């Protein structure tokens, strides 16, 4: 009866970071030895939380957050940070209580041309509040003149493709990212470890 | 259409505040990402800093902590607060619409920001008289400070055969400049020529005749 | 699984530049972040900063802001702390301490490194006999004017242990310092018996096995 | 700069009794998203790295015995050890990592208590070796005595003396918890060849009137 | 930081020919790449972006290639316009960098300067400094030795040269020399003379005149 982390961690395919899976975790014993005990992630940066400590106590839900960046984009997963990707793709709470989890995936996630599946938002005329989701495809009206659904002057596709190619440098190859949000609400706690 | 015209630029002591302004036309500021670059006179191209369609402002290493970038939509001019202000600091600094904090599609025509401890010095006007086929004559503007400096023949009239030179810093620390027309032989005193010298930094207008 | 080696003792002259070391070894070390505590002599705990080797994201404490520095290389996981210029003020003990995460308590800690910065030069101890006088007496030996610290007092070489009493070094107003070992013997074995103590001084080389007994 | 003011700062509790140790916050500590206060406990053996006990108020490192008890909420913090073993003999902080800066506690030492135990006082003339070199240094020594506390005067001729007299205090024995003190009197050959009778005079809870030794040159 | 390393530093083409241009990487930075072309006097202009898309309004003779760290810019059907000095911009990595440019110059005929010469004027020799200038007018190449020669004896140390960019007609050059004396210094004299050595001129030629 063990929460399912290998789904996540280990799923075959990734989203792109405007649309972020999230997995919600509930009603299962959690074992996280299996994580903090791997030597495969580049980056593993907790807030407010201890992972050893992890198999001690229990929640009310836990969220699975995934997607995949550029590893210069990494930094911008973190509370209090800005950005492409903080503003318009995925961001975190200045109060996040919780661990951020990244890998490089330049084998899983580079072909010999441009994998240009990956897709990040470009343009957005306000910031993203945090855990908030925009899969918009709408063209971005960046003049006064209307757009009607066609790209063209002072109307751009509001998403970008990554470049994600093995001859690249480390930053520009992409990382593969699971986001671990701990929920604590006044409600029957369903989450423990052993 | 699109229109960037930029003010603010000048003659600012060392340590010294100035705010260089940015309307736009043809966008909307608050949707796109906008920059401010620089260019040191004789050298290149350098990104200062870039504000974001969401807000998020960033700023080159050289700048940060002194300069801040900032928006007006009610106005549609995007500002650049310098604040401490160094010699180093003195470019033409260029507004640019950043097309996702990659490239700059649009510039405006650039303002000049000129640091330094010096004063303001108006310049002094002096004729280039004509020797004794084609004939050559001019003006020569000398002791001012800071630049630019405009020449204009007969009010705009002359302007084929003119040739203004760029400005040259003398061991004093403050500019000269020459400008010179090719006129025929003939025509001298039938034709009456004037350079009009105009220094704004110096509010200084001369119109200057030249005649042997 | 994690445990925390550091650097050894540092003796410093002020004005010298300083770099400790602080390594890490086990499973993990990706969720640890190295912070580094001070602890002068006979004081409590100080908080410098705290550092995470993977991104070299460093949180300094307001009192230690520009003071110190806190580097690391990932490439090792070792974390260090750097002075470019040492005072007499910094003389203490330095550990480092590890927990898996910011806002976290700090669950592995180094054994410290101990860094004296005093203009005093290395010197030799003296050692003088503390005589037995007029069913239980006290003898001991005075270990004086000796620089830097580290300095061992046994009785018998090692054997007499029981009623053994090594006094803390004093810092004297001369820049050194000066030890006391006393023991605890019956009044009878004084004549039948010989009490020699053994005060070595590594970073001296200094040896001295002194015999006392009753004038 | 959460400050962190913990009393009492020594505390004297017998083998097998209760040791209390209160922990005041100048702010609040509880993360709400969680509800888990952010303190936690440490203790620091004499000449060792401090050891965690006590993470989030209540919850204890693996390892720790069972008779270390945290508890508190807010401001209020308070460190309990049911019983006391002899092992248990260090300084406690409470420190917490609810927001940068990280700030400790002043300090607890615990010692075990025992019974009033008088010291022993004896005194140690200059040895004639280092008299040569032109220095004369006079130790004076209570070996076994408890409480800590112990009042110590030099007087040379019925003179007291300042400024040359330097103090040094063992650990709490493991056995019988007492105290060692040695109190130095440093003169040069001069002025101790000025002098006479070398007294030294100590006060401790076990005398009765203050104990004083002495010798002559 | 990575620095982008254009070469050449300067080119020389005559109209209707192909210019490439080669822009260097410290690092890779994909096709994250954009050229701009800067007139004299005049703002830079986007005229490709992605190292191979060509921005709107731009003529189909100039063309981006290029890869991750070698890039190229050819532009062909060269016109008396189309020249300037041509920046590369990568953003593959923050802070964004430039190049030092590559200036592009329009080759032409062989022309001789016309010389002029000219003393200090009255009014400004009434302040107590007196200047004379020198003057080569619509002369290619642009490379010129300007010689101050007062009473047949070489002057060095007052003497400053500037040069105007290319015409846009005729593509000439002209460049000024002046020599700054003081009104004691320069009546320590008498014959002001101006020796000009360019290519287009057999021998050098000189114009003097005396106070
Ligand atoms: C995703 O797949 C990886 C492998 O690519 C899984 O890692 C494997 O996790 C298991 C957990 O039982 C490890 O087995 C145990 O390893 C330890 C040594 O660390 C040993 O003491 C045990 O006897 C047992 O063999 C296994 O070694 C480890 N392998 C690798 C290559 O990392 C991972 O568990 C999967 N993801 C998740 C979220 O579980």
């Amino acid at each position: 009866n063990l929460c399912p982390f290998g789904e996540v961690f280990n799923a075959t395919r990734f989203a792109s970071v405007y649309a972020w899976n999230r997995k919600r975790i509930s009603n299962c014993v959690a074992d996280y030895s299996v994580l903090y005990n791997s030597a495969s992630f580049s980056t593993f940066k907790c807030y407010g939380v201890s992972p050893t400590k992890l198999n001690d106590l229990c929640f009310t839900n836990v969220y699975a957050d995934s997607f995949v960046i550029r590893g210069d984009e990494v930094r911008q997963i973190a509370p209090g940070q800005t950005g492409k990707i903080a503003d318009y793709n995925y961001k975190l709470p200045d109060d996040f209580t919780g661990c951020v989890i990244a890998w490089n995936s330049n084998n899983l996630d580079s072909k010999v041309g441009g994998n240009y599946n990956y897709l990040y938002r470009l343009f957005r005329k306000s910031n993203l509040k945090p855990f908030e989701r925009d899969i918009s495809t709408e063209i971005y009206q960046a003049g006064s003149t209307p757009c009607n659904g066609v790209e063209g002057f002072n109307c751009y596709f509001p998403l970008q493709s990554y470049g994600f190619q093995p001859t690249n440098g480390v930053g520009y190859q992409p990382y593969r990212v699971v986001v671990l949000s701990f929920e604590l609400l006044h409600a029957p706690a369903t989450v423990c470890g052993p | 259409q699109v229109q960037l015209v930029e003010s603010g630029g000048g003659l600012i002591q060392p340590g010294g505040s100035l705010r260089l302004s940015c309307a736009a036309s043809g966008f909307t500021v608050s949707s796109n990402y906008m920059s401010w670059v620089r260019q040191a006179p004789g050298k290149g191209l350098e990104w200062v800093s870039v504000i974001y369609s969401g807000g998020s402002t960033f700023y080159a290493d050289s700048v940060k902590g002194r300069f801040t970038i900032s928006r007006d939509n009610s106005k549609s001019t995007l500002y650049l607060q310098m604040n401490s202000l160094r010699v180093e600091d003195t470019a033409v600094y260029y507004c640019a619409r950043d097309f996702g904090d990659f490239y700059f599609d649009y510039w405006g025509q650039g303002t000049l920001v000129t640091v330094s401890s010096a004063s303001t010095k108006g310049p002094s006007v002096f004729p280039l008289a004509p020797s004794s086929g084609t004939a050559a004559l001019g003006c020569l503007v000398k002791d001012y400070f800071p630049e630019p400096v405009t020449v204009s023949w007969n009010s705009g009239a002359l302007t084929s055969g003119v040739h203004t030179f760029p400005a040259v810093l003398q061991s004093s620390g403050l500019y000269s400049l020459s400008s010179v027309v090719t006129v025929p032989s003939s025509s001298l005193g039938t034709q009456t020529y004037i350079c009009n010298v105009n220094h704004k930094p110096s509010n200084t207008k001369v119109d200057k005749k030249v005649e042997p | 699984q994690m445990q925390l080696v550091q650097s050894g003792t540092e003796v410093k002259k002020p004005g010298e530049s300083l770099k400790i070391s602080c390594k890490g070894s086990g499973y993990g070390f990706i969720t640890y972040w190295i912070g580094w505590v001070r602890q002068m002599p006979g004081k409590g705990l100080e908080w410098m900063g705290i550092i995470y080797p993977g991104d070299s994201e460093t949180r300094y404490s307001p009192s230690f802001q520009g003071q110190v520095t806190i580097s690391a290389d990932k490439s090792i996981n070792t974390a260090y702390l750097q002075w470019s210029s040492l005072k007499a003020s910094d003389t203490a003990i330095y550990y480092c301490a590890g927990g898996s995460g910011i806002f976290t308590p700090m669950d592995v800690w180094g054994q410290g490194t101990t860094v004296a910065v005093s203009s005093a030069s290395t010197k030799g101890p003296s050692v003088f006999p503390l005589a037995p006088s007029s069913g239980t007496a006290a003898l001991g030996c005075l270990v004086k004017d000796y620089f830097p610290e580290p300095v061992t007092v046994s009785w018998n070489s090692g054997a007499l242990t029981s009623g053994v009493h090594t006094f803390p070094a004093v810092l004297q107003s001369s820049g050194l310092y000066s030890l006391s070992s006393v023991v605890t013997v019956p009044s009878s074995s004084l004549g039948t018996q010989t009490y020699i103590c053994n005060v070595n001084h590594k970073p001296s080389n200094t040896k001295v096995d002194k015999k006392v007994e009753p004038k | 700069d959460i400050q962190l003011t913990q009393s009492p700062d020594s505390l004297a509790v017998s083998l097998g009794e209760r040791a209390t140790i209160n922990c005041k916050s100048s702010q609040s500590v509880l993360y709400s998203s969680i509800n888990k206060n952010y303190l936690a406990w440490y203790q620091q053996k004499p000449g060792q790295p401090p050891k965690l006990l006590i993470y989030w108020t209540s919850t204890r490192e693996s390892g720790v015995p069972d008779r270390f008890s945290g508890s508190g909420s807010g401001t209020d913090f308070t460190l309990t050890i049911s019983s006391l073993q002899a092992e248990d003999v260090a300084v406690y902080y409470c420190q917490q990592y609810y927001s940068t800066p990280y700030t400790f506690g002043q300090g607890t030492k615990v010692e075990i208590k025992r019974t009033v135990a008088a010291p022993s006082v004896f005194i140690f003339p200059p040895s004639d070796e280092q008299l040569k070199s032109g220095t004369a240094s006079v130790v004076c020594l209570l070996n076994n005595f408890y409480p800590r506390e112990a009042k110590v005067q030099w007087k040379v001729d019925n003179a007291l003396q300042s400024g040359n007299s330097q103090e040094s205090v063992t650990e709490q024995d493991s056995k019988d918890s007492t105290y060692s003190l040695s109190s130095t009197l440093t003169l040069s050959k001069a002025d101790y060849e000025k002098h006479k009778v070398y007294a030294c005079e100590v006060t401790h809870q076990g005398l009765s009137s203050p104990v004083t030794k002495s010798f002559n040159r």
